[PDB]
């Protein structure tokens, strides 16, 4: 009955709870009108996880709602998501046009990396949640979202296909427009995969051409892509190559559980749970795991855990979350909203 | 409390943001004695719930 | 079997360490009021904490009740004299 | 008393003899309005269960020595205003699942004595002329 | 009962502005969702991440000196950085409730002003102390609010809600010096290293043994102050994971006998410190032996209360002693509190309630200000005091009158 | 043991909040009902004392109320004297015109808090003056306007007897302090005695 | 004696707002423990 | 086993029904709107809805009848999925 939508950057995950997968996954780009690809005016309002503009975000809820799904809002509640650091004014306009636009009976928010913690079933630890637009460092205790110890990254798989288009164009592949980017993100979700040691699995892949995989477009032309397939998602750990200078996923996390508080960072290096499509990069486990090794303490016990579920955990944590009977007590009812207005979504929360 | 038919200990009415009204709690005497005073209020352990509170509970 | 009830007690224990209660049942508890009655049958209302209510005219005389952490009032009779 | 929730946690078959498939225990959540509390009653009672209409969400009235039990009526929580019944739902047991009720009755000698005098069940007493 | 007079919530950008940790976020949130270094990476880079990536110079520094912005030009830096960045709102949006310290100079407080109104256009302002926001973050109107930042510890007392500006006493005693005796420490014991910054990879080391590990070959640093940054970033976590304040007069006779605790460098060098993991944390409260100073003539924590509550009216000090309000990041130590509750009671005269409210258990002391700031934005009445760009276009621009 | 005081909150304590459980029994109960709109629209506070204005979150149904809060700015009553009334009425000889205009301008700000005032007091525009003398200037000047416009007894002695003895007692050595606790049990020692004796006669 | 002023109803005002703040703080943290609790015991349930 | 113990899930709570022309607690059902009322006037205002209804392929407007404070939805879309009236 209640349902879930996961304002996730690039594509949206909306579906009904209980199900152990979201039934509806789509572009979240809208044009003005059309949610489809083509050549209109198309534009992401949420490229890195921030609603810009208001009028696309109606358009897309709309549409998830009664295109994509076949469910009146009115009739059941909604379970909206948010990201790790989404302002006040947005979460409140948000409450505003989901409460007066669509009539919704109840709704609530709650923090994209406390329903992938949810999802992967731990008490506290450090998402490291990578979306399409953005990544985040979440530490989590007792489910509360640390806010002080989050920490940004703003880089994610819309940067990795760029660099992996400006690379493989280099190389000389015909990679230069949108109707290539998308072969080209094919590539990348597919292909390009991570390998660790990157320093000895490069010599290797130059020494050897063993790491050379083909690849077929869609108009027949060929091409062999080799040392390359793991340089691209590389930049996650070395945003070097990407051109920017902010820190690696690992060095990021590490610096969030850093700033967590003392006595307890222990269970925190002891959960660090992966999430976001950006992670579904072969073997990134094994190099994170790795690296935080290097950079933590040895008398440490680092444990990644990465389901196979990344891309849609939190929508799995938001099912969860919804299905959950004590959770039932926490929608906000609509009589709330109509006596208190958009800022009850402030409290009962967490 | 209204619903429940268990007394939740020393608590105090507040009104919070929003118009919407509160009920802070508070701990004493292990919290566990006061679960069991309903059976005073909707009429060692038994006289300690006596002795303790003068049988002030709040109705309804 | 006598495991199995100690560790079913045990997991039962944790469950009641998080929360007892979590809600009010606003549908009556919001709107309905408190009234209690003491040994001697005696009634009274429950004071509800409100935020300041508007002053319309110059009661509310200020008390400085830092102040009275040492004096408590001022009676009547003085010692009347130089 | 209280509303009930039947559970049977399956046990392996008695130990003294072979395998297959017993139940050491019957564990009824009786729920009352001040609480929950789940009983591990023996399994013996599992035949007074299926004898009285004890389904999930109505209010039994157990013994503690006898175990008999015995169906109040549904909850009147589930008492919908469309539904044309009576006598067959009944509110919830305000207090504690456990209760102890101590009752007092006065009855003089002669009481006793008119009450052991004539019969009471069956044995065609029903009959009016004679 | 719809609660018409609740509150209300207008922007208010909070912006705790810190010596150790800068700290922002919009009013009526409990716990700000931004915090970061305050010092920046100037060559300007100033963020979490940032601020550990190897560039060509990256030398540190932080704006405000003793409490006190100077470098305004780096202070707008961080400012526009933070909003940009955390906030993505647009300055004249939302009015802004930055804090100062009680001892902020007139023209420095009209310049802040005149920086706020001219090149941000915010829609309106409010400047208060900081003391003020501890005070009502912990809805005190009267009690010390015993600063103990990085750089400074302050026993500041309010009257009312009104800071006394005579009351405080700024004892150089703060995180700095701990800082800067565990350095001396390590350097006497062991070598002082750089944190993961340039160390490669580490090995397994025994306890006490010699430690190996590979050097990175990146850029030199040739700075030296950016390396003595990322030192006392270690030596903070140092100071914040083992380090424990003393609970009785430090005799050299239970410390010996204690257990032992472990710690691991950046290299991974093991080291125990159960011997003398309490030496440190004594000046703070009996500055008399200490080994970096052995002439000098300080206050400890106590005495700076005393002082504080001395320097001030008696008919305010029943309201002092009974809500001292201790605050900042050197009170996070363990033992801290229990140790400043016993020395303010053998030290605070008889008869006279002596309450130390119980908020040492979670970290939000050091985000004080910032609560009390979002509070105080959070109230209607308040609404009417807020320095809007009216004001201060009208060429007035006299925050003292208005504050 | 008693009932609780507290003003913020306990160790272990724990609120409950509203329900909003069972949304299949309250279907119907609330999709019977809609949501007043709610708007971020701008308001005027009369109490700004300019031409300001702010937005707040308020109902479109209510584009007025102008304020609640306005009505909780009450200035204290202080007296405005020109200068003509303090050369004829107010004159003094240790206290001066610009002295006794900088006493008044503290007193209207800080809402007749001597303490802060004499906190914030310029003493070096003016030489050092202490809490009761300002409130004895101050309360003098207040009954002089009152009494030539056509209000109890002000005694600065009172001050002058109260604060330096409770120093005094705050100042008490431990040694001294135990003395006199030890001096208070005698004494009540001594009352029991006689309490015994007029009671065994 | 003098009657209340602006300051003296924003402190109380103010120490309503605090007791709020510290208050919801709670909540959220014991609403928080609760659904990750609730959460874990459910996994551990269906395991199960 | 499954005879002398049917686990069934708990009897699914249900729902509390309102009058959508007064928004009392609905005491009746009407049979061809299969819409709960409680008073005659509500009975009488849903027949006449149900008449526009049927009229045409789908009532364009709603009813509107005893409107609180909030906005009332006046209910069309409280869809009786019972037949016509014989
Ligand atoms: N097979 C794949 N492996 C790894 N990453 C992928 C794969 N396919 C797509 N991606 C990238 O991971 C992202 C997952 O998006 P999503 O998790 O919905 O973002 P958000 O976290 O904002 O919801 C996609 O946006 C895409 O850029
Ligand atoms: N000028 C200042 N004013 C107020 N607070 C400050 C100032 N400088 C530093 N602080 C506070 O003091 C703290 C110093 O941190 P520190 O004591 O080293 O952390 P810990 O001891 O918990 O590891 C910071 O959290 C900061 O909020």
């Amino acid at each position: 009955a209640a349902l879930v939508v996961d304002n996730g950057s690039g594509m949206c995950k909306a579906g009904f709870a209980g199900d152990d997968a979201p039934r509806a996954v789509f572009p979240s780009i809208v044009g003005r009108a059309q949610s489809k690809r083509g050549i209109l005016t198309l534009k992401y309002p949420i490229e890195h996880g921030i609603v810009t503009n208001w009028d696309d975000m109606e358009k897309i809820w709309h549409h998830t709602f009664y295109n994509e799904l076949r469910v009146a809002p009115e009739e059941h509640p909604v379970l909206l998501t948010e990201a790790p650091l989404n302002p006040k004014a947005n979460r409140e306009k948000m409450t505003q046009i989901m409460f007066e636009t669509f009539n919704t009976p109840a709704m609530y928010v709650a923090i994209q990396a406390v329903l992938s913690l949810y999802a992967s079933g731990r008490t506290t630890g450090i998402v490291m949640d990578s979306g399409d637009g953005v990544t985040h460092t979440v530490p989590i205790y007792e489910g509360y979202a640390l806010p002080h110890a989050i920490l940004r990254l703003d880089l994610a798989g819309r940067d990795l296909t760029d660099y992996l288009m400006k690379i493989l164009t280099e190389r000389g592949y015909s990679f230069t427009t949108t109707a290539e980017r998308e072969i080209v993100r094919d590539i990348k979700e597919k292909l390009c995969y991570v390998a660790l040691d990157f320093e000895q699995e490069m010599a290797t892949a130059a020494s050897s051409s063993s790491l050379e995989k083909s690849y077929e477009l869609p108009d027949g032309q060929v091409i062999t892509i080799g040392n390359e397939r793991f340089r691209c998602p590389e930049a996650l750990f070395q945003p070097s190559f990407l051109g920017m200078e902010s820190c690696g996923i690992h060095e990021t996390t590490f610096n969030s559980i850093m700033k967590c508080d003392v006595d307890i960072r222990k269970d925190l290096y002891a959960n660090t749970v992966l999430s976001g499509g950006t992670t579904m990069y072969p073997g990134i486990a094994d190099r994170m795991q790795k690296e935080i090794t290097a950079l933590a303490p040895s008398t440490m016990k680092i444990k990644i855990i990465a389901p196979p579920e990344r891309k849609y955990s939190v929508w799995i944590g938001g099912s969860i979350l919804a299905s959950l009977s004590t959770f039932q007590q926490m929608w906000i009812s609509k009589q709330e909203y109509d006596e208190s207005g958009p800022s009850i979504v402030h409290r009962k929360c967490f | 409390l209204t619903v429940p038919q268990r007394c939740i200990g020393f608590a105090r009415r507040r009104v919070g943001r929003g118009g919407r009204v509160l009920l802070d709690r508070a701990h004493s005497d292990y919290d566990s004695v006061f679960h069991h005073l309903d059976l005073e209020m909707l009429s060692s352990k038994d006289l300690s719930q006596i002795l303790v509170n003068i049988k002030s509970c709040r109705w309804r | 079997n006598l495991k199995t009830l100690q560790e079913r007690e045990a997991r039962l224990r944790l469950e009641q360490e998080e929360a007892e209660l979590l809600t009010y049942t606003r549908e009556d508890a919001y709107s309905m009021e408190y009234v209690y009655e003491d040994v001697d049958g005696q009634t009274e209302v429950m004071p509800l904490w409100t935020p300041p209510t508007p002053p319309q005219d110059d009661s509310d005389i200020y008390l400085d009740s830092v102040m009275c952490l040492m004096y408590e009032a001022t009676p009547i009779p003085e010692a009347k004299l130089p | 008393e209280g509303e009930v929730t039947e559970l049977t946690p399956c046990e392996t078959e008695n130990p003294m003899g072979g395998y297959g498939k017993t139940i050491s225990h019957v564990i009824i959540g009786l729920k009352t309005a001040k609480g929950t509390k789940q009983l591990k009653l023996d399994p013996s009672i599992f035949e007074s269960l299926q004898k009285e209409r004890v389904e999930a969400g109505d209010v039994i009235y157990i013994e503690a020595n006898s175990g008999a039990v015995k169906r109040q009526g549904r909850c009147d929580t589930y008492a919908t205003e469309f539904d044309l019944e009576a006598e067959e739902y009944v509110p919830l047991p305000k207090g504690d699942v456990h209760k102890k009720k101590e009752i007092i009755q006065d009855v003089t000698l002669h009481d006793l004595d008119v009450a052991n005098a004539r019969p009471q069940g069956g044995q065609d007493i029903l009959s009016m002329m004679g | 009962s719809g609660g018409v007079y609740g509150g209300d919530e207008v922007g208010a950008l909070v912006f705790d502005i810190g010596s150790y940790t800068v700290r922002a976020g919009y009013a009526g949130e409990d716990c700000p969702k931004v915090d970061f270094p305050t010092a920046i990476g100037m060559v300007y880079y100033i963020d979490t991440n940032a601020l550990r990536v190897p560039r060509e110079n990256m030398e540190a520094i932080s704006p405000l000196k003793n409490g006190m912005v100077e470098d305004w030009d780096s202070f707008q830096a961080i400012l526009d950085h933070t909003y940009k960045m955390h906030v993505k709102s647009e300055a004249s949006l939302h009015p802004v409730l930055m804090s100062e310290a009680p001892w902020n100079t007139r023209a420095k407080r009209e310049k802040l002003t005149e920086l706020m109104f001219e090149h941000y256009n915010i829609p309106a302002f409010f400047l208060c102390k900081t003391a003020v926001l501890t005070a009502f973050a912990n809805g005190r109107s009267t009690g010390l609010i015993l600063d103990s930042g990085a750089t400074h510890t302050t026993a500041i007392p309010v009257h009312d809600g009104y800071v006394l500006q005579q009351g405080i006493v700024k004892s150089p005693l703060a995180g700095d010096f701990i800082t800067m005796q565990c350095r001396e420490l390590f350097q006497e014991m062991n070598i002082e290293l750089v944190p993961p910054y340039m160390i490669a990879s580490k090995e397994a080391v025994r306890e006490g043994s010699p430690a190996n590990w590979k050097r990175k070959e990146k850029l030199p640093q040739v700075t030296r102050s950016w390396h003595n940054y990322m030192c006392n970033c270690v030596i903070q976590d140092f100071q914040a994971s083992v380090l424990q304040v003393s609970d009785s007069t430090y005799d050299e006779q239970v410390a010996a006998q204690m257990p032992t605790v472990h710690y691991e460098f950046p290299n991974g060098y093991n080291c125990d410190f159960g011997a003398e993991r309490l030496k440190i944390p004594e000046g703070l409260f009996d500055p008399s032996n200490v080994k970096g100073l052995s002439g000098n003539t300080m206050l400890g924590v106590s005495h700076v209360v005393t002082t504080s509550v001395g320097m001030c009216d008696i008919d305010i000090r029943p309201g002092l002693y009974g809500s001292v309000i201790v605050a900042g990041g050197n009170t996070l130590i363990q033992s801290f509190t229990d140790r400043l509750n016993r020395e303010l009671s053998q030290k605070t005269p008889p008869s006279m309630r002596l309450k130390l409210i119980a908020n040492n258990t979670t970290v939000e002391r050091r985000f004080s200000s910032w609560i009390g700031g979002s509070i105080l934005a959070s109230l209607g009445t308040f609404q009417q005091m807020w320095i809007s760009k009216q004001e201060y276009e009208e060429g007035g621009k006299q925050c003292v009158e208005r504050k | 043991y008693a009932l609780l005081y507290s003003d913020k909150k306990d160790a272990p304590p724990l609120l409950p909040s509203d329900t909003g459980q069972g949304y299949r029994t309250v279907k119907a109960k609330l999709g019977s009902k809609k949501v007043r709109p709610w708007k971020w629209m701008p308001f005027t506070n009369p109490a700004r004392k300019d031409g300001a204005m702010f937005f707040h979150w308020r109902r479109a149904a209510e584009e007025g109320k102008d304020y609640p809060f306005a009505r909780f700015n009450k200035t204290v009553q202080v007296p405005v004297y020109s200068e003509q009334e303090y050369q004829l009425y107010l004159h003094d000889d240790a206290w001066t015109k610009a002295e006794t205009d900088h006493l008044f301008d503290l007193s209207r700000r800080f809402d007749l808090r001597f303490v802060v005032i004499h906190d914030r007091y310029d003493h070096q525009q003016f030489k050092k003056r202490s809490v009761e003398d300002l409130k004895e200037r101050y309360y003098h000047i207040c009954a002089k306007l009152a009494n030539v416009r056509a209000r109890r007894k002000e005694q600065l002695e009172r001050l002058y007897n109260r604060t330096p003895e409770q120093v005094a007692e705050e100042e008490y050595l431990l040694q001294e302090l135990r003395k006199i606790e030890a001096r208070k049990k005698e004494r009540e020692k001594r009352s029991q005695d006689l309490q015994k004796l007029i009671t065994a006669a | 004696p003098r009657p209340k002023s602006h300051w003296d109803y924003l402190l109380e005002e103010m120490q309503w707002m605090a007791t709020d703040f510290a208050q919801e703080r709670r909540w959220k943290v014991a609403a928080a423990k609760k659904l990750v609790r609730t959460v874990v015991r459910h996994h551990e349930e269906k395991q199960l | 086993f499954e005879e002398w113990f049917p686990q069934g899930r708990p009897p699914k709570v249900p729902v509390r029904e309102v009058c959508p022309v007064t928004h009392r607690p609905a005491l009746y059902r009407d049979p061809v709107t299969d819409i709960p009322y409680a008073t005659a006037r509500a009975f009488k205002i849903i027949r006449e809805a149900y008449k526009k209804y049927i009229t045409a392929h789908g009532l364009p407007p709603t009813a509107s009848a005893l409107g609180p404070g909030p906005p009332p939805p006046e209910p069309l879309p409280g869809s009786g999925p019972r037949a016509l009236r014989q």
